[PDB]
RNA sequence: GCGAAGAACCUUACCUGGUCUUGACAUCCACGGAAGUUUUCAGAGAUGAGAAUGUGCCUUCGGGAACCGUGAGACAGGUGCUGCAUGGCUGUCGUCAGCUCGUGUUGUGAAAUGUUGGGUUAAGUCCCGCAACGAGCGCAACCCUUAUCCUUUGUUGCCAGCGGUCCGGCCGGGAACUCAAAGGAGACUGCCAGUGAUAAACUGGAGGAAGGUGGGGAUGACGUCAAGUCAUCAUGGCCCUUACGACCAGGGCUACACACGUGCUACAAUGGCGCAUACAAAGAGAAGCGACCUCGCGAGAGCAAGCGGACCUCAUAAAGUGCGUCGUAGUCCGGAUUGGAGUCUGCAACUCGACUCCAUGAAGUCGGAAUCGCUAGUAAUCGUGGAUCAGAAUGCCACGGUG
């Protein structure tokens, strides 16, 4: 029995990409919890500090990654033809549980 | 040196940017190119229009035109329709469908790109090149601003060498990288000379 | 001590030292590849190794088990 | 760019697109093992001493805007700054930087 | 121990000889050929050329021109010389405290006065008084952030409260808390006492997670210096242009008959060694982190997981603690061998890689005229992880324990 996720660099963008798969199924399914937020995690990133030839000091890079389960669960054959209209969408990730 | 490519570098800080687009990087050389030309057609349909600077961005499937202009009748025409021109001359070169917003200049005689065009059009009418200088400053530190610089080049008062003098008043922040300075480099383009101006306007930091 | 537990000869080698077995017909045929091992089957002929100018002549001992041919080839001056 | 360096993108690639026959990418599945000791060989390398730099070495994509190999970002393709300046503007797929 | 954060051929500016000279990139003139792929001979190779497989594109495959050969002829090419041609890029005094506009007063004037004097500071900084005042810039503030509550989240993380209940996050569930975030709060010499000129400022006191501008960043006031760099570069001159261009390999540049500043470690027994072992932070990952079991005296290779990164996998941190044993002994001190075996990646592990097993045991009995560093989560001491990439650094980047 299948689970899918849904990945995101930016806090909003997994909202209106939570629309084409929640809110797509809104009329076509039972109920589905208001988003569980999960932790954003550390994952500390670095780069060197001045645009060209200095070497001796670095800079931190703050980003963090955004990891939705979207509390749908099993998908019929439409809502994973939806999801794999999703894994054709540019800036966001989409992964199946098996 | 430290003269600097205002118009370049200096441009993407503590101001908006006048583009905004997205491609794929196996074709980034030919959306750059298509950034000039989607600019190349529509400044000669603003040719009288007395405008700052124009905004053009990109997002998928669209594109938006924001023209900042001192004049904003001559850019919408007979009943305030022909403002849809400034989008055909882009969308037949894009291929898309085109938006324009036109925005008002807050004190036209205190923007460079404006000052510039206001002293390159007293240097063809041959008038004293100091006193067209030290009006605009008169002018534009009475309109606001906490400093102005201008350099003019070419033919100076009916020398007999191109030579370059210039004035200033107040402070103009050129080394400090949060000024938001605003700049211009205009020509006259004479039968017997270039005849250039240059113009810095310092109104506050970022 | 060889690599990966055999002897090897590759064939712009073997085509120098199977014309050659003690004394040949010409002069000792030569060779550039110093970073090539010799192993037992090339004992008993001579050679002519390159030195980075000119060439001079080196002789396979009778106690050869595997050495690279730029070790004992004369190539230094030193003082 | 330098027409160097370019030569040697033009080879590297090219070196990686020789060969296509079974023997040529022999050491691919030849050094496998299910067994130890004594030897297999002393000598079934008899087709692979023919190659020339033709195994990967020295691959690069490098700053994707500019081909430029400084300071580029491998997960980005692009500069440790441009990855700021692209999303300061939105223009980085689902990435942004200030004012949002 | 620094030029431009990994060096075998690579990169590379050197030397010897190759393989080339409209060159690889480009505009273009003619003529015979489509172009690629496959393979044999010759060379180690850059290549010299056949033979097979083939005749694509536009067109009427009459013809045309990419493209290939061959020739002509303007040329193409260069991290070559030069910041002593430039621009850009930054570097420095320096977070230093000082620089200007409208002005007053004084002198013939350079210029002064103010900005001097009394108190004081991180500071021409804040005050007191005074022949000086307003207005600006830098400083501070502003902007970034951390030490801790409050509210919001609540999962496969956490589990206190609550009904079950070998009483276990385990089930029902919960939001109490660590965890991972975004906000709201908190710090201002501010409140209190002293000194002082009940000024400013400074030392104490309370509060709190904690100040005594809370500490560290961001800077580019007016300016100094013709600093570095043609090396991402762009580009005016110079130089080399069948070459100083380039491209294949060999010698090498990790060299050695000279002279040294500056590195780094052992020379135990308030302990070591063997055995049993406690408590971390910051890290790496489905083209990855790499297990179990098998074999090898081991590197590693087999068979091939687990995990979506809390839990798996890297990886039971060490110093320390306890017991037994040891006894200034060249020790259980200390550390290079010469011989032999291997394990792995690759045009190549000779000189000169990584990684591993067996033995040799040299030097060292603590270091010369002399000399070095940090005033508290610090000195020292004891440990930990990672990137780059075919393979390859206790260098380079970072953190916790004892303190």
């Amino acid at each position: 029995r299948i689970r899918i996720r849904l990945k995101a660099f930016d806090h909003r963008l997994i909202d209106q990409a939570t629309a084409e798969i929640v809110e797509t199924a809104k009329r076509t399914g039972a109920q589905v919890r208001g988003p569980i937020p999960l932790p954003t995690r550390k994952e500390r990133f670095t780069v060197l500090i001045s645009p060209h030839v200095n070497k001796d000091a670095r800079d931190q890079y703050e980003i963090r990654t955004h990891l939705r389960l979207v509390d749908i669960v099993e998908p019929t054959e439409k809502t994973v033809d939806a999801l794999m209209r999703l894994d054709l969408a540019a800036g966001v990730d989409v992964q199946i549980s098996l | 040196g430290q003269k600097v490519h205002p118009n370049g570098i200096r441009l993407g800080i503590v101001k908006p940017w006048n583009s905004t687009w997205f491609a794929n990087t196996k074709e980034f050389a030919d959306n750059l190119d298509s950034d000039f030309k989607v600019r190349q057609y529509l400044t000669k349909e603003l040719a009288k229009a007395s405008v700052s600077r124009i905004v053009i961005e990109r997002p998928a499937k669209s594109i938006r035109v924001t023209i900042h202009t001192a004049r904003p009748g001559i850019v919408i025409g007979k009943k305030g329709e022909d403002v849809e021109k400034l989008r055909k001359v882009v969308a037949d070169i894009a291929g898309v469908p085109a938006q324009i917003n036109i925005a008002e200049v807050r004190k036209p005689e205190l923007d460079a790109k404006l000052v510039a065009d206001s002293i390159t059009s007293q240097l063809e009418r041959r008038v004293m090149f100091r006193r067209a200088m030290k009006r605009a400053v008169q002018n534009a530190m009475r309109l606001g601003a906490k400093g102005i610089k201008v350099e003019v080049s070419g033919r100076l008062g009916g020398a007999e060498i191109a030579r370059t003098e210039w004035y200033r008043e107040g402070r103009v922040p050129l080394h400090t990288l949060r000024a938001d300075i605003d700049y211009n480099t205009s020509e006259a383009h004479t039968t017997y000379g270039v005849i250039g101006v240059k113009v810095w306007i310092f109104k506050g930091e970022i | 001590r060889s690599l990966k537990k055999g002897p090897f000869i590759d064939l712009h080698l073997l085509k120098k030292v199977e014309k050659a077995v003690e004394s040949g017909d010409k002069k000792p045929l030569r060779t550039w590849s110093r970073r090539s091992t010799i192993f037992p089957n090339m004992i008993g002929l001579t050679i002519a190794v390159h030195n980075g100018r000119q060439h001079v002549p080196v002789f396979v001992t009778d106690e050869m088990v595997g050495h690279k041919l730029g070790e004992f080839a004369p190539t230094r001056t030193y003082r | 760019a330098k027409q160097s360096m370019k030569a040697r993108e033009v080879k590297r690639v090219a070196l990686a697109d020789k060969y296509f026959a079974k023997r040529a990418e022999l050491k691919a599945i030849i050094s496998d093992v299910n067994a130890s000791d004594e030897d297999r060989w002393n000598a079934v390398l008899k087709l692979q001493t023919l190659p020339r730099d033709s195994s990967p070495s020295r691959q690069r994509n490098r700053c994707r805007q500019t081909g430029r190999p400084h300071g580029f970002l491998r997960k980005f393709g692009l500069s440790r700054i441009k990855v700021r300046e692209a999303a300061m503007r939105g223009e980085i797929p689902g990435l942004k930087k200030a004012s949002w």
